[PDB]
């Protein structure tokens, strides 16, 4: 076929 | 109190066996672990208090200490790859899957936290943390009529640990892990929190990310239309993982790539094919570039819903990228599509931004634009209109363009480009 292949953290400190 | 204490201090205050002075201790280091800039990591470890740590989150008896720990552990693993491994060695997997009963919504929260960042490591934790049987508990958090009854926090928490499970590939997450989360992830997906439906869209983003299997799981459960509802949301922090979900899907059959369009989605691509973010905008085309790799009847889609006008102007205009994308949107067109349909592209203005990108230093786009130019003449020679197309590319100074590859180093360049001329221009 023609099909062809190819922001959220993952991880998070809590702070304060 | 418990501001800015020594790490040699909280070591004394853990070894105390007394466990009011334990908490006070712990409160203290998670107190240095939350600062602002570089918490001490490395030192917390290097003093040997994950262990104790651990052995504090099963403290039933003192709730303040289980939620100081679990907060401290959450921090330590939320750093490099390393920290997070000295946390799981510590055994905090089993102990805080225990802490997600707890009776302590921050309790509970602070441990949802946790796993989060232990899963969001990669694909090897996130399957461990599946394994001590992690999604049973977290899902039942969210077994309630009404998802707004719930603390917003707490529902964005969980949401966001729900979405690394889902996330990473080499493996992708276990099939049957996929299938138990997905219900509640549907009804994350309608609920009305921005920051809720964003981690709902990437959690569908990853699972779409893979084998037309994978996409078949999702799509099956009907999420498409929610999906193109929320392309047209006013948050980019929304937009960005729904257009890479409908991107994935796009990658898949044609029969997946038609719910997609039932659905609706191509009415939005004016906005998408010119909007200000860059990436959106790569984004989109690279999804056009995938549709009209489709069936001659999802071509004409295209074409009803007026897009390819908006295709010639992402590749008159546009970063290189985006305009490369366009380029394999026109290749993909004019090799999948009708004479009517490729003479369509013609009067809409395809040739002259064609002509100007093969003036790109990059051999990829110029290989795929001498293919489109190649598939075109295929068209002009089916209604003998080889010498108007001919003429249409020596007018914008296409033809000294392809009569200089013709010189070119790559192979295909200058063969394709030697074809072209003797064939149509000598």
């Amino acid at each position: 076929s023609r099909k062809r292949a190819r922001e959220q953290p993952s991880k998070r400190r809590r702070v304060e | 109190g418990t501001v800015n204490w020594s790490v040699e201090d909280i070591v004394k205050g853990i070894n105390s066996n007394n466990l009011e002075s334990q908490l006070q201790a712990t409160q203290a280091a998670r107190k240095l672990l939350s600062r602002e800039k570089q918490p001490p990591i490395d030192n917390i470890i290097r003093a040997g208090l994950i262990p104790k740590f651990v052995s504090f989150l099963g403290k039933t008896d003192c709730s303040p200490i289980q939620f100081e720990s679990a907060w401290a552990l959450t921090n330590i693993a939320s750093g490099t790859s390393e920290q997070t491994k000295a946390v799981v060695d510590g055994g905090a997997i089993p102990a805080f899957i225990s802490l997600l009963a707890s009776p302590h919504a921050h309790i509970s929260e602070q441990a949802v936290w946790a796993l989060g960042n232990i899963a969001g490591d990669g694909s090897a934790f996130r399957d461990l943390v599946i394994k001590h049987g992690a999604i049973d508990p977290l899902l039942a958090l969210l077994a309630v009529p009404d998802l707004s009854t719930l603390a917003c926090g707490y529902l964005r928490n969980l949401t966001w640990t729900l979405s690394n499970l889902c996330r990473n590939k080499n493996p992708a997450p276990p099939l049957d892990a996929v299938e138990q989360i997905l219900p509640t992830l549907v009804r994350l997906l309608h609920h009305n929190d921005p920051e809720v439906l964003a981690d709902s869209c990437w959690a569908i983003s990853y699972l779409t990310d893979g084998p037309n299997e994978r996409i078949e799981m999702v799509v099956k459960k009907g999420v498409v239309p929610q999906l193109v509802k929320l392309l047209g949301a006013t948050e980019l922090p929304i937009v960005t993982p729904a257009l890479r979900a409908i991107g994935n899907i796009v990658t898949g059959t044609d029969e997946q790539t038609q719910k997609v369009i039932d659905a609706g989605a191509l009415a939005v691509f004016p906005s998408l094919l010119t909007n200000p973010k860059t990436n959106i905008q790569k984004e989109a085309t690279w999804t056009m570039s995938n549709i009209t790799a489709g069936r001659q009847d999802q071509i004409q889609q295209v074409v009803n819903h007026g897009l390819v006008p908006f295709l010639v102007g992402v590749l008159s205009k546009a970063d290189f990228k985006t305009q490369k994308e366009a380029a394999w949107a026109i290749t993909n067109y004019t090799s999948g599509g009708t004479v009517e349909q490729i003479v369509y592209l013609v009067h809409c203005g395809i040739i002259e931004p064609l002509m100007n990108l093969l003036s790109a230093k990059d051999t990829k786009i110029i290989q795929v634009i001498l293919d489109a130019i190649s598939n075109i003449f295929q068209a002009a020679e089916k209604l003998g209109e080889t010498e108007k197309l001919s003429i249409m590319i020596e007018e914008c100074g296409g033809l000294d363009k392809i009569e200089a590859l013709q010189r070119h180093e790559n192979e295909s360049v200058y063969k394709a480009s030697l074809n072209l001329i003797e064939k149509y221009f000598s």
